[PDB]
């Protein structure tokens, strides 16, 4: 029974007010989320839209440098994460 | 058990956590404490031979281990390191007190009375720029020497260790250290009760007989 | 249509700003013109006020003898009044301080009022103007800054209308000048400034022109704080609304007590009964906004929040430790506080009033003679009289007041350890372990595994609510007495009688009712009459609320199924009702407790506020 | 004339003094009448907007503003979050 | 073989929201069918507000324990 | 193989840690992990494995080596001390006001410098932690 | 047409808040004076002493009511006596309650100490009672010599709950009890 997902990690969805109507594909989903958020040193940036009509802003990281190496950390987190099960 | 995240102070398969500064890595505690305390230096003649510690204060760093998991109380190690420079701090105190009631160095307004100098040299024009030159001064050399992970036994450093050996000591073949420390310790510990008796006579005249007359 | 039951109208009405949940107007857009719309309505509120104080009022007979005349509120134009009460009743009268605020911040007409009332209205037009087109654009508008600036704004306005403005030589054309001319306009006297025994004009406009530049200083800091330190991982309606209520109620109860001992309205001092009013509303208003923000941080963790090793997580699993310390702060607070006021009780009972246990408050005398006042009143911790002192309004503390702060501590406790209880047990009890899938609010469990009544997070709210009125009413009662003793010149009768609470019924509640109850009998009706009446009416609220709380749901809804039993085989009408439209069905057990709340504390508010009119009248 | 109930009513001697006119005469009651019936024209305009929510095309249709364009793109306001924060910084 | 704890044995329990949670009680019998899944039957001898003190838990669910290595005193 | 409810729950442990894993990367794409929600923004990862802040806290000053920074905080403090001493007690100017005559400015420019300073020398521990 | 008494407050421009150390007395308070030459505190005594005689002249000389009231009059002459010594404001006569912390006629201190001493002997009576009879028989059903012995035992509750404390035999580990986890932390 208290391995339903909670309301707050149902958020924005059709089983927000109702966790116990989730599917359980869903609630093991969200429950790994959350835990998935609560890991910022390897969580990904995300980076920004392009909304404003003007020229792709310069900045000065690299977008595919950094996808790249967050493809190895995942690949090497999820090794590592079925070598410990 | 639980899962990583979730884990704080009284949850199952929390590891102790210790970071109090901002900028500095996370370091994890193990209870020690009394393992530190049976190979520790102290416990002269004068009580026996055994670490005098009635109340169980060196104890309670592995109690916070019981209690929530969180270090509360101090390591027996930061007792060590509390215990040094308080020792240190009196001897200096002791030897002012009765130092200023005869001698007189700098701008500062003349006052032999002990009670009265700190508050007369905060209030001097020219004695708060020296009182914020020695405070200055204190701050970088406490700073420097922050030991502050003694709180919870992991000060890589033997308690009282600060960069101060202009002799050969600490060196020399000869010379054990651990008397010196022995001697350092117990004089710290006599100079704590001459300042906790200074204070007794200034507030409960008569209390030391021999501070009678003193301030 | 309509084939749905009366319970629909409690389950969608207590749900029906419940916007999160009404998936239409969802966005934080929709939110915002919420609030535009509430400051319309709030804008003519205040339009009303100042309208009816325009029309029928005496504020040009006011500003002449702000001592003297006594502020009307509106015209009464009741057409069940007798000739008699007709000629009896002049208008009604005011209870709020907008004459002297009006006085205060410049208006000497009717026709500055008259004013004032347009644009309250267009104002407000201009609220509903911006409700009309929710946007991204319009949420930009706020802020810290927006708040200071308006401070600033209004530090302008109380400059232009300073008492000595008309001595000020204009500083953006000859100069700064002098430091007299800007002290015309901008002082910082300090406390009340004698005469109209209020703060000076010029330090209020002082004081918001630094509350607004400081104001912005820290907006900019806490973005730049927010430039390195990016992290907005939670973010709920529930979690800011929940920040704005406890800020506001932190701010309101400040309001009140400064607003009392630092008058910053002229000649308010001199008006007893809307002082105490001014206090017991900002008071009253201060707690419903911390309960509000208490509340609001139960259903951010009921819906809005996900497990993690925060401040909240942080604070969840150790959950037992914060409700069992506060648990036994609150049993000693009211262990002792009602032992010593029955011991008092006792000794003053049988005739020995020296053998009351009067602990003297010797710490906030401390604070008060070293921190505050500048003569020695008590000598303890100073004794240095001030050569040049200020005036304020900060009463003398004595015996009774320790034990009455000692009471206001186990309600604030009490409170706070009710709605913290509750606030971390939605997260589940060992008797409700699943609180996280059920909402806030709800019936209960059943009867089984022992019983599960009140068992909700909204049932929490509902236990503490009763608190907070209790607290406020101790707090309130406080503050009243003191403030009757001290306008009465007593100041003895209380410091004597407070020590146990017969004195709290006799020479408070009893003694200042006697002027209250004589508003009408046999030999007539004066200007009382109203405020005894809703004396009993606020009375018959508590009761009802009484009837709503005890009785629960199962006997009246067989009752009322009864009651449609004689409807449905009533003659004429069950060819007409059939009881399909619009069911008749009990209210629901949350709704019951809601109402018989509503109720509760509706007689409370209306009883106090009766009596508070009825004693310092 | 009234019957004085209250001992601070008694004691301070206020009086309520009847302004000899009005106050707003007729001209200017109108005005403000026909100010709150244009705000009443507006609060029904804005009670129907609510009561029916904002409709699914706006916000979607009509393309954001330049400035809301660079608001939700560097999440500014209020924005890249959930929250309404009027007193946000 | 035999899997689960050994009958008779003091377990401490790992479920969260058992009333006896991270509380110890003794172990019944553990159905020995890979298809139960919560085959140990554990009986506490604190009763929960539904006045039972007998439950079933899977195998994650339990932490056997020594015979000296848990605490008495509860 | 009549699969056993240990090897359910096994999958199920399989499933979460593997989800815990993945949604972490760039192939989750949720709104919590925009800039300035819960992510550590591009470039700037404040802290490692160990919590240990990097550089990056530090902001526009990220680059401000640690002598510049102690040097920064000393001289923030001492000027504030100074400007502080001098507005309450040495020729106080509140008592200058009660005199008829303004503020000094000098005064409330430097004592606005202390909490400068105590950032500052937060600051400059964080790049001698890093070896900046 | 006045307002409430108004206070005067410091205007403390000087930067510095001066606390008298020679103030931090009962002594050296100008608002509580001792009872014994209290004005207020001896004209409550004697409306006291003449409320008991005037209770005392209802019932006739040498009835056992007339003894009852002289008895409560020696009583009340007595603890008056006691109560001189007390320290009673300057305008109420009350005796006070000095709870600063200073050991005075009618202070904290003391009280605090016994009543602390004899709450941990009941506390720790309990708990002693509860671990050495682990079972809910013998809680409904006391064992009166164990009880007792417990209860006359726990007289050195104040050191052997500290040395409980230090030694991990008093709290218990937040792993081995029933903790509130329902939210799966
Ligand atoms: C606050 C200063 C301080 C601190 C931190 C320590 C710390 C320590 N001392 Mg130590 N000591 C001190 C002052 C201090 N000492 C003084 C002034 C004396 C002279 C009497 C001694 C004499 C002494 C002996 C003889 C021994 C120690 C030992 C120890 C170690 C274990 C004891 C412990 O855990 O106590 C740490 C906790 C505290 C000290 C708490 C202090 C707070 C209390 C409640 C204050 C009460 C005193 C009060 C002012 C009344 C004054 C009494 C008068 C005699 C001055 C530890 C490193 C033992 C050791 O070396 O072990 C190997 C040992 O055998 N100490
Ligand atoms: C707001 C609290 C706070 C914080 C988080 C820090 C943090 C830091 N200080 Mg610091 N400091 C503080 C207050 C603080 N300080 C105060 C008040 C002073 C006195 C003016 C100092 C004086 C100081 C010096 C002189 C130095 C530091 C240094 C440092 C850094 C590393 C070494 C260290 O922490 O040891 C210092 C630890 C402390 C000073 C402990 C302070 C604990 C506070 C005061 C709480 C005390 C409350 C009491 C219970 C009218 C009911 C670190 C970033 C060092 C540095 O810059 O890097 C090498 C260094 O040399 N500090
Ligand atoms: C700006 C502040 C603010 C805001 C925006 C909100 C917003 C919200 N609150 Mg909230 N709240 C606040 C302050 C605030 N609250 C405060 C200060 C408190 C403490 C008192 C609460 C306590 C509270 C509770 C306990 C609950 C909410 C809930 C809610 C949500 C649904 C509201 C709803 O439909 O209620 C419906 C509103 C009503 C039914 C209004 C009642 C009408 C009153 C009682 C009329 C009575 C007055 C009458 C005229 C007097 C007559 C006198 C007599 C003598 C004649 C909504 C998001 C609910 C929620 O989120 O649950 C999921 C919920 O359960 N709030
Ligand atoms: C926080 C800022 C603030 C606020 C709340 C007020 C409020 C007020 N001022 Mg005011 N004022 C301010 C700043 C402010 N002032 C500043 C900075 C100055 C100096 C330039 C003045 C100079 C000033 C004068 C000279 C007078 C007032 C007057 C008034 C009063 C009536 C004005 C009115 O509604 O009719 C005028 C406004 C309208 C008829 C329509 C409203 C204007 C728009 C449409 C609405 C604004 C929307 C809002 C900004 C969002 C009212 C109490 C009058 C009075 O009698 O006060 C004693 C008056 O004669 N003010
Ligand atoms: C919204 C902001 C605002 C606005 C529009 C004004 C507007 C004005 N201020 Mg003003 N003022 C403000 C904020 C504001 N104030 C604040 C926050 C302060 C506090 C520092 C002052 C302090 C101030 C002084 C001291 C003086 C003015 C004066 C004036 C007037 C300038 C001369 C004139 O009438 O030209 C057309 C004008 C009415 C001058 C004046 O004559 O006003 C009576 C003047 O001497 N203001
Ligand atoms: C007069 C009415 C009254 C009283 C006395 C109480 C008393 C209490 N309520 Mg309460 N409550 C009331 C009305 C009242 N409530 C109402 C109407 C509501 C609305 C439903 C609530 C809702 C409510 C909630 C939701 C909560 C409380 C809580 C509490 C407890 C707070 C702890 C405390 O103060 O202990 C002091 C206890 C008393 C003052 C009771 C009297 C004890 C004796 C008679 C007085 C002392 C005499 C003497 C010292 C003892 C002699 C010892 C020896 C010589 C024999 C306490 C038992 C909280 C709680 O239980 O936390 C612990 C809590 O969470 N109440
Ligand atoms: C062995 C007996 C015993 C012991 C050691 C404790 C100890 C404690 N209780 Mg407690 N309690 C007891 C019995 C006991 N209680 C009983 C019988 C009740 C039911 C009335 C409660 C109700 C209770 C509440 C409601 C609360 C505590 C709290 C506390 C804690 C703070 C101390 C306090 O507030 O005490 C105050 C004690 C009371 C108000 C009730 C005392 C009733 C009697 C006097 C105690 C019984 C003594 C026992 C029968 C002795 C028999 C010995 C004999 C068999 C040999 C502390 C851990 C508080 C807490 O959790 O804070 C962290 C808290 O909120 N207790
Ligand atoms: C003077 C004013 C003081 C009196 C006002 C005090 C009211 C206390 C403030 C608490 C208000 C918030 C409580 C709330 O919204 O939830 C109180 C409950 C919350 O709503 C309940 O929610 C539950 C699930 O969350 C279920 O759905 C219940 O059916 C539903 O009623 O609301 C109601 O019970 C509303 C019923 C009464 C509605 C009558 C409207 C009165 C309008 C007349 C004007
Ligand atoms: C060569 C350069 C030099 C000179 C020439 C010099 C001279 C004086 N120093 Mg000085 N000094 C340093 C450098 C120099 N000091 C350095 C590097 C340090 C850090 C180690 C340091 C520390 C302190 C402290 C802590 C104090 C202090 C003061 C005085 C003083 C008395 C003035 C007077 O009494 O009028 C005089 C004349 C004391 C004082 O009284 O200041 C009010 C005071 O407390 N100094
Ligand atoms: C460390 C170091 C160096 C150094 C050094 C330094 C600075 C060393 C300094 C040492 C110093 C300064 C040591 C003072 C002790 C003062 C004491 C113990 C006071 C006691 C006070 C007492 C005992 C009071 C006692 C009494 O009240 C009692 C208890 C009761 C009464 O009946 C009797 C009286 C009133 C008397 C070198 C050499 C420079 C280089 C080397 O390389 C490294
Ligand atoms: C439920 C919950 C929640 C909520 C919470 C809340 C609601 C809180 C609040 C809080 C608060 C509401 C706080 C407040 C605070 C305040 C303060 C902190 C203040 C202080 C001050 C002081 C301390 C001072 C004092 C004084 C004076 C002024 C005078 C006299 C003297 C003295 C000095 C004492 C959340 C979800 C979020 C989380 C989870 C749980």
């Amino acid at each position: 029974v208290c391995q339903n997902a909670k309301q707050g990690e149902l958020k924005f969805t059709e089983y927000w007010t109702k966790p116990y109507e989730a599917d359980a594909l869903t609630t093991l989903f969200v429950k790994a989320r959350v835990a998935a958020y609560n890991d910022v040193v390897n969580l990904f940036p995300l980076p920004n839209p392009k909304l404003t009509s003007g020229p792709a802003e310069p900045t000065s990281v690299d977008y595919d440098a950094l996808t790249k190496e967050a493809m190895e950390g995942q690949k090497k987190r999820i090794e590592a994460a079925m070598a410990s099960v | 058990a639980h899962p990583k995240h979730m884990l704080v102070a009284g949850v199952r398969g929390y590891e102790m956590e210790w970071q109090p500064i901002p900028g500095d890595a996370v370091k994890y505690p193990k209870p020690n404490s009394e393992e530190m305390f049976k190979t520790m230096i102290g416990a002269d003649v004068e009580t026996g031979g055994e670490a005098w510690d009635p109340l169980g204060f060196h104890k309670l760093f592995d109690r916070n281990f019981d209690f929530n998991m969180l270090p509360v109380y101090p390591h027996v190690q930061w007792l060590r390191e509390a215990e040094i420079k308080h020792g240190r701090v009196c001897m200096l105190a002791f030897i002012g007190c009765f130092a200023q009631a005869g001698y007189h160095i700098g701008s500062y307004p003349v006052q032999p009375d002990w009670s009265k100098a700190l508050a007369e040299c905060y209030a001097s024009p020219t004695g708060a720029v020296g009182l914020f030159q020695i405070s200055v001064l204190i701050g970088w050399i406490e700073g420097k020497n922050y030991n502050g992970d003694a709180w919870v036994g992991m000060s890589e450093k033997e308690p009282g260790d600060l960069g101060f050996d202009p002799a050969g000591f600490t060196k020399n073949p000869d010379f054990d250290l651990k008397k010196a420390q022995l001697q350092e310790i117990k004089n710290g510990r006599l100079a704590m009760v001459g300042c906790a008796s200074i204070a007794a006579n200034h507030f409960i005249p008569g209390s030391v007989p021999l501070l009678t007359g003193f301030y | 249509y309509g084939r749905c039951a009366t319970q629909r109208y409690f389950q969608v009405l207590g749900n029906i700003h419940d916007i999160e949940l009404n998936e239409s107007l969802n966005s934080p857009q929709a939110i915002q013109a919420l609030s535009f719309g509430q400051l319309s309505v709030i804008l003519l509120w205040l339009a009303a006020y100042t309208f009816h104080i325009g029309w029928s009022g005496n504020f040009e007979a006011f500003i002449d003898n702000p001592l003297g005349v006594q502020p009307i509120n509106h015209f009464v134009l009741d057409p069940h009044y007798s000739q008699y009460k007709v000629d009896t009743t002049i208008a009604a009268l005011t209870n709020h301080p907008i004459y002297h605020w009006l006085m205060t911040v410049g208006f000497t007409s009717n026709a500055q009022i008259y004013r004032f009332t347009l644009g309250l209205e267009i104002t407000a037009a201009v609220m509903l103007v911006l409700s009309l087109a929710p946007s991204v654009g319009l949420l930009s508008m706020g802020g810290l800054e927006v708040v200071s600036w308006i401070s600033i704004c209004w530090a302008g306005h109380l400059v232009n209308f300073a008492p000595g403005a008309a001595n000020l030589t204009n500083v953006v054309m000859e100069g700064p000048g002098s430091l007299g001319n800007l002290m015309n306009v901008l002082t910082f006297n300090g406390g009340i400034q004698l005469g109209t025994q209020a703060l000076a004009v010029s330090d209020v406009a002082h004081h918001h022109v630094a509350i607004g530049i400081v104001g912005l200083w820290i907006s900019a800091l806490l973005r730049v704080s927010k430039y390195a330190w990016n992290f907005n991982t939670q973010s709920s309606y529930h979690l800011d609304l929940s920040l704005s209520l406890t800020v506001g109620g932190i701010l309101t109860s400040l309001l009140a007590q400064q607003a009392y001992v630092y008058p910053a309205l002229s000649y308010l001092p001199y008006d007893y009964l809307t002082t105490t009013s001014l206090y017991v509303h900002h008071q009253y208003i201060g707690a419903f906004l911390a309960t509000g923000g208490f509340v609001h941080g139960g259903i951010f963790l009921v819906r809005d929040y996900t497990l993690s090793n925060d401040l909240v997580g942080k604070l969840l699993a150790t959950k037992a430790t914060v409700i069992s310390t506060l648990s036994w702060i609150t049993l000693f607070l009211g262990f002792h506080a009602t032992g010593l006021y029955m011991h008092n009780d006792a000794m003053a009972a049988f005739g020995v009033p020296q053998k009351q246990i009067i602990i003297e408050p010797v710490f906030a005398e401390f604070i008060q003679q070293v921190f505050f006042l500048g003569t020695p009143v008590y000598g303890l911790g100073s004794a240095a009289v001030s050569s040049t002192p200020t005036l304020s309004f900060l009463p003398i503390i004595s015996g009774g007041d320790f034990l009455v702060h000692h009471a206001i501590a186990l309600g604030l406790h009490t409170t706070v350890l009710v709605l913290i209880k509750g606030a971390l047990d939605s997260q589940g009890s060992y008797l409700f372990p699943d609180k996280q899938s059920f909402g806030y609010g709800f019936a209960c469990d059943g009867p089984g595994r022992g019983g599960t009544c009140d068992i909700s997070t909204w049932d929490s709210f509902y236990l503490a609510f009763f608190w907070v009125n209790n607290t406020v009413a101790w707090f309130t009662y406080y503050f009243h007495w003191k403030v009757l003793s001290l306008w009465q010149s007593s100041t003895a009768v209380f410091d004597e009688n407070s020590l146990y609470l017969m004195g709290w019924f006799r020479d408070y509640l009893w003694q200042n009712c006697a002027a209250l109850l004589s508003g009408y009998d046999s030999l007539g009706s004066n200007d009382l009459a109203v405020w005894a009446w809703a004396f009993l009416l606020a009375h018959l609220a508590w009761a009802t609320g009484f009837m709503f709380l005890i009785s629960w749901r199962g006997y009246w809804q067989e009752l009322i199924d009864t009651v449609i039993y004689m409807h449905l085989k009533a003659p004429f009408f069950n060819e007409i009702w059939s009881a399909d439209v619009v069911t008749p069905v009990a209210l629901s057990i949350v709704q019951a407790r809601f109402i018989g709340l509503a109720h509760y504390v509706a007689g409370f508010i209306l009883t106090y506020l009766a009596f508070v009119v009825g004693a310092t009248s | 004339e009234r019957i004085p109930g209250g001992k601070f009513t008694k004691a301070q001697g206020k009086i309520v003094a009847t302004p000899d006119e009005d106050g707003f005469t007729d001209s200017e009651v109108a005005l403000a009448l026909i100010i709150a019936a244009v705000v009443l024209y507006l609060a029904i305009e804005v009670t129907k907007s609510l009561f029916y929510g904002e409709d699914p095309e706006t916000t979607a249709k009509g393309p954001m503003t330049p400035f809301e364009k660079r608001v939700v793109e560097k999440g500014l306001f209020g924005s890249r979050g959930d929250s309404y924060s009027p007193f946000r910084p | 073989a035999w899997v689960g704890p050994k009958k008779g044995s003091q377990v401490r329990i790992l479920r969260p929201e058992s009333y006896w949670f991270q509380q110890r009680g003794t172990v019944v019998n553990v159905n020995q069918k890979t298809n139960i899944k919560y085959p140990v039957t554990v009986k506490f001898d604190f009763v929960n507000y539904a006045n039972v003190n007998t439950n079933g838990f899977a195998l994650w669910e339990v932490d056997e324990l020594k015979e000296g290595e848990y605490d008495p005193d509860l | 193989y009549t699969e056993s409810a240990q090897d359910a729950k096994l999958f199920e442990t399989v499933f979460s840690t593997y989800t815990a894993e993945y949604l972490k990367g760039p192939m989750y794409e949720t709104p919590e992990k925009m800039i300035g929600r819960r992510p550590f923004n591009p470039g700037e990862p404040l802290w490692g494995e160990d919590k240990k802040l990097t550089s990056n806290v530090l902001g526009p000053l990220k680059r401000v080596s640690s002598n510049e920074l102690a040097f920064l905080t000393m001289i923030c403090l001492a000027i504030g001390a100074w400007g502080e001493a001098q507005f309450l007690w040495f020729d106080p100017q509140f008592a200058a006001i009660d005199r008829g005559e303004y503020f000094n400015p000098i005064y409330i420019i430097a004592a606005s410098l202390l909490p400068v300073s105590f950032w500052a020398h937060i600051a400059c521990y964080i790049q001698k932690a890093n070896g900046k | 047409i006045d307002t409430a008494p108004v206070t005067k407050m410091k205007n403390l421009k000087t930067g510095t808040v001066e606390v008298d150390q020679t103030k931090l007395s009962v002594k050296s308070w100008g608002h509580m004076e001792p009872c014994g030459q209290n004005k207020k505190f001896q004209k409550r005594i004697k409306d006291e002493a003449f409320k008991l005689k005037k209770r005392q002249d209802k019932y006739a000389k040498g009835s056992a009511a007339y003894a009852g009231v002289q008895e409560v009059i020696d009583q009340a002459k007595d603890t008056a006596k006691a109560y001189e010594g007390r320290w009673c404001g300057k305008k109420d006569g009350l005796p006070r309650v000095i709870a600063t912390g200073e050991v005075t006629r009618g202070g904290i201190v003391t009280p605090a100490l016994m009543f602390l001493y004899t709450t941990g002997w009941i506390g720790y009576a309990g708990r002693s009672y509860l671990l050495r009879t682990k079972d809910a028989a013998k809680e409904i059903k006391i064992d009166v010599p164990l009880a007792l012995t417990c209860m006359t035992s726990a007289f050195a509750w104040p050191v052997y709950s500290w040395q409980d404390i230090t030694n991990g035999r008093f709290v218990a580990k937040d792993t081995e009890i029933r903790v509130q986890r329902m939210h799966m932390a």
